[PDB]
């Protein structure tokens, strides 16, 4: 099956400005397709046979490109163009598609706002506790969390999540979860969520000290 | 261009 | 407007087959291909093969042949594909797409878990503030969900009345046991005078929880 190389696998964009990305096809093609991925959703049709807009799509959008070298272009970036862009090739069976372009909205950088909870009672009462950390509505997405036990760096047992960018306001946010045995638990006091993000010099610190 | 394609997949 | 209405989450063990269905609407369902295709997690999209139903035409990528059957229904408008003998690499979120000059309407996926891992229910563990403290004018408090599979669960806050101010987590997978965690952030003289409750299903083990965050 034809390959078809998508650049750059992933960029951020601001505001009002000009982006294009790119396909690559290892064999000529007579056209491309384009199809747009909004995270948690289906693909949806956004570019056919090269040039032409699919249904909905604004005119701030075009195509172009021949041969084994073809574009698309957004005139001005808009916070809900931030998706996933896949080029499309028919020339030959079976239809292959780009690994994608992942498009972010770059606006401004803002830090996490971050809460600390202690294991709750029921989980107590289950010989497992599990620290939580939230770490909510910040920009850039690079972030590192380490998690501190009376001061030592606790590294086994950390479950990290994350959601895309939010529809809102276009941040990250981030959950972390330490998991101890309740024994363990209960022979330290001070458990500190330490994030690292470029809004801050020092790291950004929640503590709390066992029943205290 | 619908018959073209149909005919791929055929 | 022209819809596709997929088949729910699904789990198999490996070895067996599996069969997801796509019931089709708002167009004459005999004169278009429709078709399937694979995404993994993480990765670009992997066509399958397709049907036209007006005659019963399928064809396949040449790599499914064998492994994947695609068959139509037309007096229910209703494709199904059929995969057999699953494996790990099956795994995967599968859409049914119309072509009419190009892949212009999509359903909304199914996604496929191969495991032979215990279907286990959910712990659901309550995050509130120490001490029942604030900081400002809000609060987080949140809810952890631990210990379930396979997936999915739903998590809802006062029964979906509270929607603003939350984030819910992408489920993590360690040693096939989904953890999964969600906060809601409200106003300091709302809480916790007024009710936060979070909602858990898991229909796999057949169980919903609610639990009330309480302070302190």
């Amino acid at each position: 099956q034809i390959v078809l190389t998508q650049s750059p696998a992933i960029m951020s964009a601001s505001p009002g400005e000009k982006v294009t990305i790119s396909c690559s096809a290892t064999s000529s093609v007579s056209y491309i397709y384009w199809y747009q991925q909004r995270p948690g959703s289906s693909p949806k049709p956004w570019i056919y046979r090269t040039s032409n807009l699919a249904s909905g799509v604004p005119v701030r959008f075009s195509g172009s490109g021949s041969g084994t070298s073809y574009s698309l272009t957004i005139s001005n970036m808009e916070a809900e163009d931030a998706a996933t862009y896949y080029c499309q090739q028919y020339q030959s069976y079976p239809p292959t598609f780009g690994a994608g372009t992942k498009l972010e909205l770059k606006r401004t950088d803002a830090a996490p706002t971050v809460s600390i909870f202690p294991p709750s009672s029921e989980q107590l009462t289950s010989g497992g506790a599990s620290v939580v950390c939230f770490l909510n509505n910040f920009y850039p997405k690079d972030i590192n969390v380490k998690w501190k036990i009376d001061g030592s760096e606790r590294q086994n047992g950390v479950l990290n999540s994350w959601t895309d960018q939010d529809s809102k306001d276009s941040t990250y946010s981030m959950s972390s979860t330490l998991t101890l045995t309740k024994d363990e638990y209960e022979r330290h006091n001070s458990y500190t969520c330490e994030a690292t993000h470029k809004t801050s010099t020092s790291p950004i610190v929640k503590s709390f000290n066992r029943n205290e | 261009f619908k018959e073209e394609l149909d005919k791929y997949f055929k | 407007e022209v819809q596709f209405q997929q088949s729910g989450t699904v789990l198999a063990r490996p070895g067996a087959s599996v069969k997801m269905s796509c019931k089709a609407s708002g167009y004459t369902f005999t004169n278009y291909w429709i078709h399937w295709v694979k995404q993994r997690p993480g990765q670009g999209l992997e066509y399958i093969g397709g049907t036209y139903p007006g005659n019963g035409d399928t064809t396949y990528n040449q790599k499914f042949k064998g492994k994947a059957k695609v068959t139509a229904v037309t007096p229910t408008s209703t494709a199904y594909m059929d995969l057999s003998s699953l494996t790990n690499e099956d795994s995967a979120v599968y859409y049914c797409t119309r072509t009419g000059s190009y892949f212009d309407y999509w359903g909304q996926g199914t996604t496929l878990t191969v495991s032979s891992a215990s279907t286990t229910a959910p712990s659901v563990y309550p995050l509130a503030p120490v001490c029942g403290d604030t900081t400002g004018s809000s609060v987080t408090l949140g809810c952890l969900v631990k210990g379930y599979f396979p997936e999915p669960v739903t998590l809802t806050w006062n029964s979906g009345s509270l929607s603003s101010g939350v984030h819910t987590f992408p489920a993590v997978l360690q040693s096939d046991l989904y953890t999964l965690s969600s906060s809601v952030t409200v106003t300091s003289s709302t809480w916790p005078s007024q009710s936060i409750t979070c909602n858990v299903a898991h229909p796999a083990s057949s169980t919903k929880v609610d639990k009330k965050i309480e302070p302190r």
